[PDB]
C-alpha cells in the first residue's frame, strides 16, 4: 500500500517538509488504502555513482516521478543528468526545480522531462511584453554561447511573428576570448540599439569589460539581459543602471517543493481516476519492458491545472514548462540590485522606485538614429538610370532639358565594368533619369538623406544554387539587399512572388508588361503567340537577359519550357548587349519589359516593337522586412500617383517620341 | 588497446566467432598492447550497464567498449552517450538501440554511431520518390522529436528541386490521441503518399487508425524510416504489406563483420595516432575516488580495408550502407535497394505492387496502358540527364530496348511522353480517379494479323498485358471482332498529301 | 477554435461583379456563379428589407473562387446597400470602406479603387489590373 517517491536532495529537513506536505495532501484526498513513502539520494562527486543510486535505489523501489532537486552544487559540472537519463529509460516524468536550461528544456534527450520554472526563452517573451509598451522596435542578440543560443533565437522569432520583425545583428562565436571588441565596434555603426544578452556568467563579465573599454555606458544604449549576467564579477562588471530578470523565490527551495507536492499528488489521484493503471518493474533482473502509460501519465502531467502557489497559479504549456512566466524586473542602482519592477503577466507594472538610468531621461522610449544615410542600389538601364563618368573629377555636367530644367544629378558610385572586364576601376560617377528624379522626390518629401550605389555584377536577382549544402542562394541587386550593401532598392523591380516571398515591397510607379523588339514584305513576328516561337528554329534566335523576372516567369510555366530549352543559349549580362546585338541581327527576338523597348523604339527607327501584351507587372521600390520606412514611402508614391508628377516623370523622358 | 565487444543473442550468433575474429586477423598490426574482451549479457537495463562498464574499465584499463543491443530501446544508446561523456571511452554503437539514431551527441565525448543521419536518410527517401514519380505527399508526425530538423530539411529540399514536389502542410498530433481531435487532421489527407516520422507503438497506433480509416490502400503508399522500424529480425503486426522502410539491419552486413570494421576502426585510428605521440594507452583508473591525446579529435577520415567508414562531427559513417526494404506478401522484409555514394542502385525500375497490403483489399485500378510513338499524339522523350526527372506536364513511361542483338535480353529505360493522347490520358486519370501504368509498345506498329496472331496495340490487348489501348489507333471491322473501342474523339479518316 | 468564414461585402460593376436573378428551372446558383444576399427594400420608408438570394459572377468572382482553391477558406460573400465604394461623409464612410472600417464585413474582395485616404484608413494588397481613368468620346 506503500509507494515510494524519489526525492534527490542533500539536506534531511527538505524531505521531512516534503513528507508533511504530502501526508497533509494524502488527508485531504480520499479515504483511499495509498501511502506515499520518500526516498532521498544525496550528492555524489561522480555522475556514475549517481545513475548508481538512482537505480540501485529508486527504479526496484517502484517511483513514478522523481524530482531534480539539487540547487547548491558548488562543481561547474552541473549535472542532473543521471537522474534524468536513468529516468527517461522506463518513460518516468523527471520532475525539475533548479535550473532552467535549453538541453532540458529540448523534449529530444530528455524525452518526459516536465518542470515548475520556465527557461530563458520565456525571457524573451518578457521583452516581446516590454517592446510591445515601451515602444521598441529593433533588437541586437549578442550571445557568446552556441547551445542555448540557438534555440534562443527560435523562440525569439517565434515569438516576434506576430510583429515578423528580425534582429539586426545576431552573433554566435566561441566563449573564452578578449577580442569581442571588434564584433561590438560593428554592432555600434548600426542604427538599433536594444541589446540583448545571453550568455554564461565569465562570458557576460568578459563581454561588461569589453563594452567598458568601448564605454557603451552612455546615452541611448539599451540594455537588457537576465539572471546570469547579474552573477559573481559580471555583477560588478555590469554598468550601474542595467535592467535584469530575476526568479521570484526561485532560489527559495521548500515553495517549489510544496508545489511540486500540490501538483504530483493530485495528479497521482487523478491518474487514480480512469483505468490502465502500470507500474514500472523492480528493474534489477532483465526487467527492460517499458512503461505503457508513460505518455499517459506525462499528459496527466501536462494538462495538470491548479490554484495553488506561492509563486503564482501553476499551469503546465504544451512544451513541459511553466505558464505565466512571471519575474522581478531588477536594476544595478549603484553597485545595487533594485527591484524596480513588479510583473502582471499582460501589463508591466512599476513600483516607487527610481530607475536610474546611465543615459538622459528616467523614461526609456524607442532610440534610434532615424537613418539618415541610406544605401541604394540600382542598375544599368538608360530610359531609367542613366549613368555616365564625371566631368573632371567628381562633378557632373550642368545638362539642360528641352525646357531649360537643369538636371537633377547625384554622385552615384560605380565600376568600369565586371571582374573580368575591369580589374579595378571603380569611381563614383553621375547618374541620374527617371529613378534617379523619383529617388530625389521621396528626398526631398520625407525627411532623410541617403547614399547611391550600383550593384557588383550585371543582374537583377533570382534564387540560384551555391556550391555548400545544395542551397538556393540570392545574388545581384537582392544579393547586395540581403547582405546589408544597400538599405533600399530604388530599381525597375518587376515585382513577381518569388521576390516578395522573403521581402517587403512597395506600390508600384509603372504598370507594364512584357514585349518583344524586333527588326523591320511579310516582315511580321507578332508577339508571344507566334508558332515560330512555340516551335523554335536555329535561326529563330529569340534570349533573355540571364536571371532576370523573364526566366522565371519562363520557368515557372512548365509549358514554355522548350523557350527555357532556347533562352539559355544567349543569355547576356546587360540589355544594352542584346540592343546591340539586335540591332546587328544577331538576336531575332528579346523579351523585355515594355518601357526600355518603347523607348528604344523612340530613340532608333529601326527597332520595332510588338503589341501582344503579357505578364502585367509592376515596377515597385524593393522594400526590406518589417521597416519603418514601408507606410510613409508608400504614400509618398501613392501622392506622386494622385497628381501629375509621373506626368511630368514622363515628360522627363518617357512620355517625349523622337 | 583493450577492447572490450559485448553483443545480443539475435541473429543465430555464437560467441566463438568472436574468440577467432580478433586472432587471425589484424594482420597489419602497429600497436603492441592489443587485447580484446568478448562478453555477452541477457540484461538490457541501464543498471548492468553500468555494472559491466564499472568491471570492465577496472578489468586491466579497456580502451575500447564495443556494445551490441538485440532489443528496440533507443534510450541505451543515450545511456553508452553517457558512459562515453563520464568515461571518456570510445564507444561504437552497433546493433538494436545501441545503434539508433539519437538526437545530438555530446562534443565532450567520444562515442560514435555505425548509422546514417536524419537527412542522408531522407535523402535516400526522397531518391526513392523522385525515382518512382510519387510527387505529391505529406508528412505525418507526432510529437517525438527529432521532427523539427525533418520538416526543415524537406522544407529545403523541396525548395531546392527541380522536380516541383506538391505537397499538403504537414500534419501533425497534439497528444497521445482520443482519436478526436486527430482524426480530423487525419482526414485532410487526399494524398496518395504519406511519409510517417514517428516512434514504434506510435507508428503501430497510427498504421491500426489508417487501416480503420481506409488509408492503406493500392495507391496509399507508407515510407517509415529505420526509427519505425528498429530491428529486422522482429516484424510487428499491423505493417501494411508492402510497406517501404530505410534502414541498415543487414545481414549481408552480418554482425561479426560489424565488430571486425569497430575492431578496424579502433585499431586504425590507435595505430595512426601511435605514429604522431607515444603513450596513446592513457585510460581512467576507476569509478570511484573524486586529457589531451585523445582520439575523438583524429579519426574525422578513418578507412579500414578499402571501406570509407570516415566519421562526421555529429557522429556518422559518412558513406554507409543504406538499405531499402519492403515488406512481401508473406510477412518477411525483402531486401530491395541499395545505396552508393551518390546514386541509389535499385532492383525494381517498375515499381512492385503488393497488391494484398492487407487481407480485404480489391485492387483492380492499375491499369496496365500500352501506347505507339507517333509525332502528334505521343510525343516520346528522353529524361532530362541534368536532373532525372521528367517535367510536370508530362507522364513516366518504359521502353523495353534490346541492348544486345545476340540474345533477347533487354531493358526498360524510362522515358517521358507528352502530346494530344496523354493530355486525354491525364484527363481521364483526373476525371474517373483511376493509376496507370504507361509504356510503349515494341513489337512494332497498330498491329495487323499474321498467321492468326495479332501484334502490336491490339495483341498487347488481346493477349491481356494491355489493359486498354490510349495511344492513337484507327478502328475496321477486325479490330472491333477482336476488341472494343471506346467512342470516337477526333474526326481523323483517311487522306492524300499531294504538293 | 477555428475560423475560416470571412464575412465579405462587394459592389456591383459590369466588367467585374454581374449579380444576377437565381435560375428558376433549377433554383439554384449555375456553377460558374457563387449564391449570395442583397438586403432589398421595396419602398423607401420602410427599414425593414429582405435578404433576397442573387447569383454572382464575373473577374473578381473568379479571383475570389481562386483564392478559396489555393489560400483553402470559405466566406459569406453579400451584397451593400449603404451606396458606392467609398467617400467620407462627414467622418463616416459609406459602401465597402464603410463596411470594413467598420469592421461588419472582414475584406472587400470585389473591385475597389485605390487612392491616398482609402490607404490611410484601411489597408491595401497588391494590385492586380491597370486600371486608371480615360475619358470616353465618339
Ligand atoms: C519507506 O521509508 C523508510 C524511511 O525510513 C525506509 O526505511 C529505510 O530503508 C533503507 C533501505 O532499507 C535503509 O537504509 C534505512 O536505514 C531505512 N530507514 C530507517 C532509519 O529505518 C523504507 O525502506 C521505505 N520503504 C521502502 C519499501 O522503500
Ligand atoms: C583585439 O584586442 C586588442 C586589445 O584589447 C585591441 O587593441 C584590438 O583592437 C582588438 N582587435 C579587434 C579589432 O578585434
Ligand atoms: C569613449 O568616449 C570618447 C568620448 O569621450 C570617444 O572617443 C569614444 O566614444 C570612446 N573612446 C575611447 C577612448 O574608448
Ligand atoms: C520561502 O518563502 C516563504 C514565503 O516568503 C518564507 O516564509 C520561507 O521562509 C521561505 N523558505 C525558507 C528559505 O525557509
Ligand atoms: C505574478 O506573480 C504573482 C504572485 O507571485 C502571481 O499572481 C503569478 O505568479 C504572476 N501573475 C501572472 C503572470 O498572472
Ligand atoms: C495579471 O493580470 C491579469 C488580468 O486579468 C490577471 O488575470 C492575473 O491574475 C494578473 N496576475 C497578477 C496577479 O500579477
Ligand atoms: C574602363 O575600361 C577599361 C577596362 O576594360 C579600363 O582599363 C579603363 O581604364 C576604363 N576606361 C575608362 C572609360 O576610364
Ligand atoms: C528635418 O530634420 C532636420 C534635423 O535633422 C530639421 O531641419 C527638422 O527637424 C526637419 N525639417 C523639416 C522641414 O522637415
Ligand atoms: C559549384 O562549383 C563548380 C566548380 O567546381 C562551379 O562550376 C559551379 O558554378 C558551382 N555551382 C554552384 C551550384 O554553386
Ligand atoms: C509617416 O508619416 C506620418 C505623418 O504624420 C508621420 O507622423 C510619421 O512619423 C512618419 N513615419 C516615419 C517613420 O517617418
Ligand atoms: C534471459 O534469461 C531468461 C531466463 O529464463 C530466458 O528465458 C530469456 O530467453 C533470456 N532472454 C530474454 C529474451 O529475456
Ligand atoms: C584527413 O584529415 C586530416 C585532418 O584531420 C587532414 O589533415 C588530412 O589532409 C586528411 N587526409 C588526406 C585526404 O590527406
Ligand atoms: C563514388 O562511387 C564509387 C563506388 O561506386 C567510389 O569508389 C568513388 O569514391 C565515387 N566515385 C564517383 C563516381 O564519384
Ligand atoms: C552485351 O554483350 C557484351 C559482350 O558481347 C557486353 O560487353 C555487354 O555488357 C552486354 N550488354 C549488357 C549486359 O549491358
Ligand atoms: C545491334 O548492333 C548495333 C551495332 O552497333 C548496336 O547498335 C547494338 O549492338 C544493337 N542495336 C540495336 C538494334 O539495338
Ligand atoms: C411602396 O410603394 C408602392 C407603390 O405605391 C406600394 O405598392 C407599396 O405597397 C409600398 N410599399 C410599402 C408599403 O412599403
Ligand atoms: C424609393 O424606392 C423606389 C424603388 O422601390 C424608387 O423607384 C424611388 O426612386 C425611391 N425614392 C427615392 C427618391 O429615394
Amino acid at each position: 500500500k506503500i509507494v515510494n517517491i524519489g526525492a534527490v536532495l542533500s539536506t534531511r529537513k527538505h524531505e521531512q517538509m516534503f513528507r508533511e506536505a504530502v501526508n497533509q495532501a494524502n488527508k485531504r484526498h480520499g479515504s483511499w488504502k495509498i501511502q506515499l513513502n520518500a526516498t532521498s539520494v544525496t550528492h555524489k562527486p561522480n555522475a556514475i555513482q549517481m545513475a548508481l543510486s538512482v537505480c540501485e535505489d529508486l527504479i526496484s523501489s517502484q517511483v513514478y516521478a522523481i524530482l531534480v532537486s539539487h540547487p547548491p552544487t558548488p562543481n561547474d559540472h552541473f549535472t542532473p543528468t543521471p537522474v534524468s537519463y536513468t529516468a527517461g529509460f522506463y518513460r518516468i516524468p523527471v520532475l525539475g526545480l533548479t535550473t532552467r536550461m535549453s538541453i532540458y528544456s529540448d523534449k529530444s534527450i530528455h524525452l518526459s522531462f516536465l518542470r515548475t520554472v520556465p527557461p530563458y526563452s520565456h525571457q524573451s517573451s518578457v521583452w516581446f511584453e516590454m517592446m510591445r509598451v515601451y515602444n521598441w522596435n529593433h533588437i541586437i542578440l549578442l550571445v557568446s554561447d552556441d547551445h542555448e543560443g540557438r534555440a534562443a533565437q527560435k523562440r525569439l522569432e517565434t515569438l516576434l511573428e506576430e510583429r515578423e520583425s528580425k534582429a539586426e545583428k545576431v552573433l554566435q562565436f566561441d566563449p573564452g576570448t578578449k577580442n569581442v571588441t571588434a564584433l561590438l565596434m560593428e554592432a555600434r555603426e548600426l542604427e538599433a540599439r536594444v541589446i540583448i544578452l545571453s550568455a554564461s556568467e565569465d562570458d557576460a563579465a568578459t563581454v561588461y569589460r569589453a563594452a567598458a573599454m568601448l564605454n557603451m555606458t552612455g546615452s541611448g544604449y539599451v540594455w537588457l539581459v537576465g539572471e546570469r549576467e547579474i552573477s559573481g564579477n559580471a555583477l560588478r562588471y555590469a554598468p550601474d543602471g542595467i535592467i535584469g530578470l530575476q526568479l521570484i523565490n526561485g532560489k527559495n527551495e521548500s515553495a517549489h517543493i510544496s508545489d511540486a507536492v500540490g501538483v504530483v499528488a493530485q495528479a497521482v489521484h487523478e491518474l487514480l481516476e480512469k483505468e490502465n493503471i502500470t507500474d514500472p518493474p523492480r528493474g534489477c533482473v532483465g526487467n527492460t519492458n517499458i512503461w505503457k502509460t508513460g505518455p499517459l501519465f506525462k499528459r496527466v502531467l501536462m494538462s495538470s491545472k491548479y490554484a495553488d502557489g506561492v509563486t503564482g497559479r501553476v499551469e503546465f504549456n504544451e512544451d513541459g514548462d511553466r505558464k505565466f512566466a512571471n519575474y522581478s524586473i531588477m536594476n544595478l542602482q549603484n553597485r545595487k540590485l533594485v527591484q524596480v519592477g513588479i510583473y502582471n503577466g499582460t501589463h508591466v507594472i512599476p513600483n516607487d522606485r527610481k530607475i536610474i538610468w546611465p543615459g538622459g531621461e528616467t523614461e526609456k522610449p524607442r532610440g534610434y538614429q532615424m537613418s539618415t544615410r541610406l544605401k541604394i542600389v540600382t542598375i544599368h538601364q538608360e530610359p531609367f538610370v542613366y549613368v555616365k563618368p564625371t566631368m573632371s573629377d567628381g562633378t557632373c555636367k550642368e545638362e539642360f532639358t528641352v525646357n531649360g530644367d537643369p538636371v537633377k544629378k547625384v554622385i552615384c558610385t560605380g565600376p568600369n565594368d565586371t571582374s573580368p572586364g575591369s580589374p579595378r576601376h571603380t569611381v563614383p560617377q553621375c547618374c541620374y533619369g527617371f529613378c534617379i528624379d523619383l529617388l530625389i522626390k521621396l528626398a526631398r518629401t520625407m525627411n532623410f538623406t541617403y547614399e547611391v550605389h550600383l550593384v557588383a555584377d550585371g543582374k537583377f536577382g533570382t534564387q540560384e544554387r551555391v556550391n555548400n549544402s545544395n542551397k538556393k542562394e540570392w545574388n545581384g541587386m537582392m544579393g547586395e539587399l540581403l547582405s546589408g550593401q544597400a538599405d533600399m532598392i530604388v530599381a525597375p523591380l518587376t515585382i513577381n512572388n518569388e521576390r516578395a516571398q522573403y521581402i517587403e515591397f512597395s506600390k508600384p510607379f509603372k504598370y507594364q508588361g512584357l514585349t518583344i523588339l524586333v527588326k523591320k514584305p511579310e516582315e511580321r513576328i507578332t508577339g508571344i503567340n507566334d508558332p515560330r516561337l512555340r516551335n523554335p528554329s536555329d535561326k529563330f534566335i529569340y534570349a533573355t537577359v540571364k536571371q532576370s523576372s523573364v526566366d522565371i516567369y519562363f520557368r515557372r510555366q512548365v509549358e514554355l519550357s522548350t523557350m527555357y530549352r532556347h533562352m539559355e543559349k544567349h543569355n547576356y549580362e546587360s540589355a544594352a548587349e542584346a540592343i546591340q546585338a539586335v540591332r546587328d541581327n544577331k538576336l531575332h527576338a528579346f523579351i523585355w519589359d515594355s518601357a526600355v523597348l518603347e523607348f528604344e523604339a523612340s530613340q532608333k527607327c529601326d527597332l520595332v516593337t510588338t503589341g501582344e501584351l503579357f505578364f502585367r507587372s509592376g515596377f515597385g521600390i524593393g522594400m526590406r522586412k518589417d521597416s519603418p520606412w514601408k507606410q510613409n514611402v508608400s504614400l509618398s508614391i501613392l501622392k506622386s500617383h494622385e497628381n501629375g508628377f509621373m506626368e511630368d516623370l514622363d515628360k522627363t523622358w518617357v512620355r517625349y517620341q523622337e | 588497446l583493450n577492447i572490450a565487444v559485448l553483443l545480443g543473442h539475435s541473429h543465430d550468433v555464437t560467441e566463438r566467432e568472436l574468440r577467432n575474429l580478433w586472432g587471425p586477423e589484424q594482420a597489419t598490426g602497429l600497436p603492441l598492447d592489443v587485447n580484446v574482451v568478448a562478453l555477452l549479457m541477457n540484461r538490457t537495463d541501464p543498471k548492468s550497464l553500468i555494472t559491466h562498464v564499472c568491471d570492465l574499465m577496472s578489468g586491466a584499463r579497456i580502451h575500447g567498449l564495443v556494445f551490441g543491443d538485440d532489443t528496440d530501446q533507443e534510450a541505451v544508446a543515450q545511456m553508452l552517450d553517457f558512459i562515453s561523456s563520464q568515461t571518456f571511452i570510445p564507444i561504437l554503437g552497433i546493433h538494436g538501440g545501441a545503434s539508433m539514431i539519437m538526437a545530438d551527441k555530446d562534443p565532450t565525448s567520444t562515442f560514435f554511431q555505425f548509422g546514417a543521419s536524419i537527412q542522408q536518410q531522407a535523402t535516400v527517401m526522397l531518391k526513392i520518390m523522385q525515382d518512382y514519380d510519387w510527387h505529391v505527399f505529406s508528412l505525418v508526425t507526432t510529437i517525438f522529436p527529432g521532427y523539427r530538423d525533418f520538416i526543415s530539411f524537406i522544407k529545403t529540399t523541396v525548395d531546392n528541386s527541380f522536380v516541383g514536389w506538391d505537397m499538403q502542410n504537414v500534419i501533425t498530433l497534439d497528444t497521445s490521441f482520443e482519436d478526436a481531435k486527430t482524426q480530423v487532421q487525419l482526414k485532410k489527407i487526399h494524398s496518395s503518399v504519406i511519409l510517417l516520422y514517428c516512434s514504434k507503438d506510435e507508428a503501430v497506433l497510427i498504421l491500426s487508425e489508417a487501416r480503420s480509416l481506409g488509408l492503406t490502400g493500392y495507391d496509399f503508399f507508407w515510407i517509415v524510416p529505420s526509427l519505425v522500424s528498429g530491428n529486422t529480425e522482429l516484424i510487428p503486426k499491423e505493417f501494411p504489406s508492402g510497406l517501404i522502410s530505410v534502414s541498415y539491419d543487414d545481414w549481408d552486413y552480418s554482425l561479426e563483420a560489424r565488430v571486425r570494421d569497430g575492431l578496424g576502426i579502433l585499431t586504425t585510428a590507435a595505430s595512426s595516432m601511435l605514429e604522431k605521440f607515444s603513450y596513446i594507452p592513457e585510460a581512467k583508473a576507476s569509478c570511484y575516488g573524486q586529457p589531451l591525446h585523445t582520439l575523438h579529435q583524429f579519426m574525422v577520415n578513418v578507412t579500414w580495408d578499402g571501406k570509407d567508414l570516415s566519421f562526421t562531427e555529429e557522429g556518422y559513417q559518412v558513406h554507409p550502407r543504406l538499405v531499402v526494404i519492403v515488406l512481401n506478401k508473406d510477412r518477411e522484409w525483402e531486401k530491395v535497394g541499395k545505396w552508393e555514394n551518390q546514386t541509389l542502385s535499385l532492383r525494381h525500375a517498375v515499381w512492385p505492387r503488393y497488391k494484398s497490403f492487407s487481407d480485404c483489399e480489391p485492387d483492380d485500378n492499375h491499369l496496365s496502358i500500352v501506347t505507339l510513338e507517333e509525332a502528334p499524339f505521343v510525343i516520346v522523350e528522353d529524361i532530362d540527364p541534368l536532373t532525372e526527372t521528367c517535367v510536370r506536364n508530362t507522364v513516366p513511361c518504359r521502353k523495353f530496348v534490346k541492348i544486345n542483338n545476340s540474345t533477347n535480353e533487354g531493358m526498360n529505360v524510362k522515358k517521358c511522353c507528352k502530346g494530344f493522347c496523354i493530355d486525354i490520358l491525364k484527363k481521364l486519370s483526373r476525371t474517373v480517379k483511376f493509376t496507370y501504368d504507361l509504356y510503349l509498345v515494341t513489337n512494332g506498329k497498330h498491329g495487323k494479323k499474321v498467321n492468326n496472331v495479332w501484334n502490336g496495340m491490339i495483341g498487347e490487348v488481346v493477349y491481356q498485358r494491355a489493359v486498354m489501348a490510349v495511344g492513337s489507333l484507327t478502328i475496321n471491322e477486325e479490330r472491333s471482332e477482336v476488341v472494343d473501342f471506346s467512342v470516337p474523339f477526333v474526326e481523323t479518316g483517311i487522306s492524300v498529301m499531294v504538293s | 477554435p477555428d475560423d475560416n468564414h470571412l464575412s465579405i461585402v462587394t459592389l456591383e460593376e459590369a466588367p467585374f461583379v454581374i449579380v444576377e436573378d437565381i435560375d428558376p428551372l433549377t433554383e439554384t446558383c449555375v456553377r460558374n456563379t457563387v449564391p449570395c444576399r442583397k438586403f432589398v427594400k421595396i419602398n423607401n420608408s420602410t427599414n425593414e428589407g429582405m435578404n433576397v438570394k442573387k447569383c454572382c459572377k464575373g473577374f473578381c468572382i473568379d479571383i475570389l473562387k481562386k483564392l478559396s482553391r489555393t489560400v483553402k477558406f470559405t466566406y459569406d460573400l453579400y451584397l451593400v446597400t449603404n451606396g458606392k465604394h467609398g467617400k467620407k461623409v462627414n467622418n463616416v464612410w459609406n459602401g465597402m470602406i464603410g463596411e470594413v472600417v467598420y469592421q461588419r464585413a472582414v475584406m472587400a474582395v470585389g473591385s475597389l479603387t485605390i487612392n491616398e485616404e482609402r490607404s490611410e484608413v484601411v489597408d491595401f494588397s497588391v494590385p492586380f489590373v491597370e486600371t486608371g481613368i480615360s475619358v470616353m468620346v465618339s
